Formats: structure tokens, C-alpha cells, sequence
RNA sequence: CCAGGGCUACACACGUGCUACAAUGGCGCAUACAAAGAGAAGCGACCUCGCGAGAGCAAGCGGACCUCAUAAAGUGCGUCGUAGUCCGGAUUGGAGUCUGCAACUCGACUCCAUGAAGUCGGAAUCGCUAGUAAUCGUGGAUCAGAAUGCCACGGUGAAUAC
RNA sequence: UCCUCCUAAAGAGUAACGGAGGAGCACGAAGGUUGGCUAAUCCUGGUCGGACAUCAGGAGGUUAGUGCAAUGGCAUAAGCC
């Protein structure tokens, strides 16, 4: 519903009707989002699976991938590449499913955000999110494994937002009302 | 952790304290006392607090409500 | 179920899992009940949501989780601020109340070191 | 003679004890006794409020009368079902009483919150032969207020000395 | 004994107890073909990732890589699947 919500707002009224911009292929456009696994050189865990396919396989059947090195350089004695992490980057439809379901578990309840999240500053365009703490599981088992959610979700953002956001959107914790 | 009935503050202090209000911005004097109360109505005295064979300035500050001027002053010497 | 935890409270009884949660103890869980209306000798595994759902209010009435620990914290940061006694043995690691250092300081010295 | 501080420090070492590591036990309710004591610059039931330490002109007593003073382990239950846990409380942070002119150095407590280590402890070593060892309460001295120490009293009460 | 560079004088060759290094193998895939792909390094946000593990973006252009020495190669890649 989320990409309906792109399809609709903030676009096709009132900069369309009084005062127009050029386009709406110029306008920012949410790409192919991504959430990447991080593990150690242990090779014998099925838990980054176990996770990665639960959430993948909760609407769908198919795996993540196993990721061993884009680099293929390592500093220990194997030059290889040991198979040390998780890939799922969101796609289409199911990228718009997943980022609405990150939207509806952490955005609507209170739970997460404590004080200033920002804390370590540079400029240039990232923000990857790491919650370190389960936000949403699709089995009956809230929690077991031994990963907390500790795996980054990387959007790209060129963290601007200047018209609107200065105007009247800046983010901040406070639930109001019309 | 002392009684909420009743503050103790000493009289000389307190018209150490009426009398640094009096004349306004004032160098720091020395006070002997360690046993006292401070009010945010008073925040704002450069009193010094003695402790032994040393002499150290206290700047009392808005956060501090009901503590001791004695425990600003240390009056132990660690290496 | 659970509310804002690391693991499942259930299987036990009521105020075993209102102390399991931080930040409430076994009086204020007892407090938490009474004002809830839920008796203490049920077991919280096979509670209806409704009955759960008062006990979220009951416990976000008072002071959270979370909240009230970096309360705590912000505290002995005000303390550190100060540089009082307080906060110098906050931050020497020596115990602050006022008891004795020469034998007997091992839970705020931690393990002993030569 | 004073005002502050130190005798209460803290990378460590040793001695004497207290609390526990649990089911012989922990939490809520009910339940019948003790003996020895002290009390006027005191003991202070009871009235009232508070899930609290506890706040008044409240009677009685200078002591078989009145107070401290509800004895507790135990006995009946309900529950926890061998977990670092409804075990233990260290430490820390908020809100306070009592004392004393004044609890930061540097008193005891209870109201709320967290819950380190601890899974019965190596070499080595200590006490005890009966109302004893263990274990559970209680009082007194100094004391303005502050004992896990000391003195002292009672409850249950062993095993083994060929 | 064999290989690579220089000496070696812009064809080949060319000596010294001249200056430097390697080889006495490996691979049934590390051969053939078809289809596909492109590195080193640097700057940033995030789970022990810390300066370097894995993502995402930008710069860069072969500074990489070649089963193993060195030289000459190599993008139509002979480099990777």
C-alpha cells in the first residue's frame, strides 16, 4: 500500500495545478532498498538462514544469499573467502510490503527510539539502521535465535529534506492528532 | 537524607550570603563552615569551602538543590 | 504474552513475571495486579488480551522500562557534573554510602586484581 | 582554648565473625507457651493517619501491678518443583523517619527500583562428650543516636567415644 | 642440467668464480566449448566489523589478477563464474 502511497501523495495536486515542476522521473525515487547479515568465520550456524528465509519465506519460498566476499581479499590465512554473511536486497512489490511492514511495527508504538539516535555525523548519503532489538518475527517464536535483529537495513538518503522538511516536517516523537 | 521539616543553614552563612548579595559580584572569601544547605533562590555564589591543610573555590551551579558545600570540597589526598 | 522483553515470562505466575520485567518488583507487581484487578495465583501463559492489555496500562502508568534506567543514568551523570564525593567515587569505582575500603570494597572493585 | 579534617583512606596480605549458596527451604494467612532482664535529663500500651521508618497536652510505673514484649524456629495450609532460580542479599539511584546545634567525609532503619559474586569451598586448620555441639529467638552494659562484637537468658535438641 | 631479466652495443647471437631470482612440479579440472561478468585502492553510515570480515553509495581505471620466479603479454580479456 505504500507504493499506492507514492503513486498518490504529495505529487499530483497543487504543484501539478499553481505552480509547476518539471518531472515526476525527477522527483526522488525509492530504488531496490537492501538488508545484509554479518557473520563471524563460523561456518557451521543455520541461524542467518533460519532468519533471513523466516522473513523472506513468510509470503514467499525462496533463500537469501550467502554471501562469501565481494572483496575477495582476507586478512586471515584463507584468501579465499568463507561464506560470512547474508544478503537480501527488497524487490518491487514485496520492497514496498517489507519497508510498510518496518514502517507499521516501529513507527505507529513507542518502543524503540529512546534519546538522539544521530550520534556518530558525516554528510555524505547513507543511512544503513540497525535496531539490535527483535522488532517482528513471523512465527509463533518471538525470539529464540541468538541474533536480536543486530542486521543493517541500508536505505539511501540524500538527508536533506529541504522545502517541506523545514516547513513542517522535521521527524521528532510527538504522536498528535488532526 | 536530612529532615524535610527544616533546612539547616548556619547564621553566619546566611549573612555571609545576605551580605555577598548585598554588594553583588564579589571575589571569593574563605568559610570555615562544611555543614550546610543550598537553595536555587541563592544559586550563584563563588563561596570557597574549607577542608584541612588546603583552600578550594566552590562555583555553585543550577543543578544543585540540596546538597552539602563539604562534599564539592575533598577532604582526602589519593596518589 | 511478552511486553518489552529479551525472553518469555510465561509458564510462571503473574508477579514472578512482573519482576522478571526491569524496572517493577514484587510490591509494585502486587500493586500493578490489584490495580489491574488480576489476581496474583493465575499464570500469565494462557491470559486473554484483554486482561494483558490492562496490565500494559498499569505498567505505562507508572514509569517504564528503559525510562526509568536512563533516569538512573542521567543521575549520576548530574552527580558526575557536580564532581561532588558522590561522583568522585562514582568515578574512582569506591563505594559511595560510606563504608569501608581498607577489606570488604569487592562488589564495587569487582574481582580482585595484584 | 578553638574552627575544620583524620582516627572510617586503599593496587594488597592475615585473623575473628555475620549472611547465604537452598526444598531440611523461600513468599502470603492462622496458631500456644518461655526464661533472664531494664526503665524518671526514662520505659512509654493505647487515641488518630499511613501497604512505612513513624508525628501531640495519652494512661500506668520509679517497679510480681505499667511498658519494652507480637517470642521465633515449630505446627496446619496454598504456592514455588531443583533453575543462579518466589534462594541469598552485596552494590547503586530516587522519596523519608528517629537522634543530636548540625548524618558529605562519617549512624541505624523502613517506602520504591536493580539484583555482582555465590552451584557447600585446595593445601591446611578449629570447637565440642549432654541439655553438649548445632540451630532459633530474647534481654542488658557502654549509649544523645548508632552492635553481625561482648556479657547473659531461655526453645528444639543430636551422633560417637571399640 | 633447465627457465626469466640485465650485461648485450634498438635483427639473432654473445663471456666472466658478473649482477639478481626460480625449476626437477601441478591440474580430469586449474583442459575444451558456450553463455555471462570485471578489478587494486580511497572516502562514508551499521551485530563482538576493530584500521582491514559483510552490505549500500561515490571516486578511480587495471595502480588488480594470472597455480608457482622473472620478463613480455592479456578487456575480443589469456583474469572471474
Amino acid at each position: 500500500a505504500k507504493l499506492h502511497d507514492y503513486y498518490k501523495d504529495e505529487v499530483v495536486k497543487k504543484l501539478m495545478t499553481e505552480f509547476n515542476y518539471n518531472s515526476v522521473m525527477q522527483v526522488p525515487r525509492v530504488e531496490k532498498i537492501t538488508l545484509n547479515m554479518g557473520v563471524g568465520e563460523a561456518i557451521a550456524d543455520k541461524k542467518l538462514l533460519d532468519n533471513a528465509a523466516a522473513d523472506l519465506a513468510a509470503i514467499s519460498g525462496q533463500k537469501p544469499l550467502i554471501t562469501k566476499a565481494r572483496k575477495s581479499v582476507a586478512g586471515f590465512k584463507i584468501r579465499q573467502g568463507y561464506p560470512i554473511g547474508c544478503k537480501v536486497t527488497l524487490r518491487g512489490e514485496r520492497m514496498w510490503e517489507f519497508f510498510e511492514r518496518l514502517i507499521t511495527i516501529a513507527v505507529p508504538r513507542i518502543r524503540d527510539f529512546r534519546g538522539l539516535s544521530a550520534k556518530s555525523f558525516d554528510g555524505r548519503g547513507n543511512y544503513s539502521m540497525g535496531v539490535r532489538e527483535q522488532i517482528i518475527f513471523p512465527e509463533i517464536d518471538y525470539d529464540k535465535v541468538d541474533r536480536v535483529r543486530g542486521l543493517d537495513i541500508t536505505i539511501t538518503t540524500t538527508a536533506k529534506s529541504d522545502e517541506e522538511g523545514r516547513a513542517l516536517l522535521a521527524a521528532f516523537d510527538f504522536p498528535f492528532r488532526k | 537524607r536530612s529532615l524535610k521539616k527544616g533546612p539547616f543553614i548556619d547564621l553566619h552563612l546566611l549573612k555571609k550570603v545576605e551580605k555577598a548579595v548585598e554588594s553583588g559580584d564579589k571575589k571569593p572569601l574563605r568559610t570555615w563552615s562544611r555543614r550546610s544547605t543550598i537553595f536555587p533562590n541563592m544559586i550563584g555564589l563563588t563561596i570557597a569551602v574549607h577542608n584541612g591543610r588546603q583552600h578550594v573555590p566552590v562555583f555553585v551551579t543550577d543543578e544543585m538543590v540540596g546538597h552539602k558545600l563539604g562534599e564539592f570540597a575533598p577532604t582526602r589526598t589519593y596518589r | 504474552a511478552r511486553i518489552a522483553g529479551i525472553n518469555i515470562p510465561d509458564h510462571k505466575h503473574a508477579v514472578i513475571a512482573l519482576t522478571s520485567i526491569y524496572g517493577v518488583g514484587k510490591t509494585r507487581s502486587k500493586a500493578i495486579l490489584a490495580a489491574a484487578g488480576i489476581a496474583e495465583d493465575v499464570k500469565i501463559s494462557e491470559l486473554s488480551e484483554g486482561q494483558i492489555d490492562t496490565l500494559r496500562d498499569e505498567v505505562a502508568k507508572f514509569v517504564v522500562e528503559g525510562d526509568l534506567r536512563r533516569e538512573i543514568s542521567m543521575s549520576i551523570k548530574r552527580l558526575m557534573d557536580l564532581g561532588c564525593y558522590r561522583g568522585l567515587r562514582h568515578r574512582r569505582g569506591l563505594p559511595v554510602r560510606g563504608q569501608r575500603t581498607k577489606t570488604n570494597a569487592r562488589t564495587r572493585k569487582g574481582p580482585r586484581k595484584p
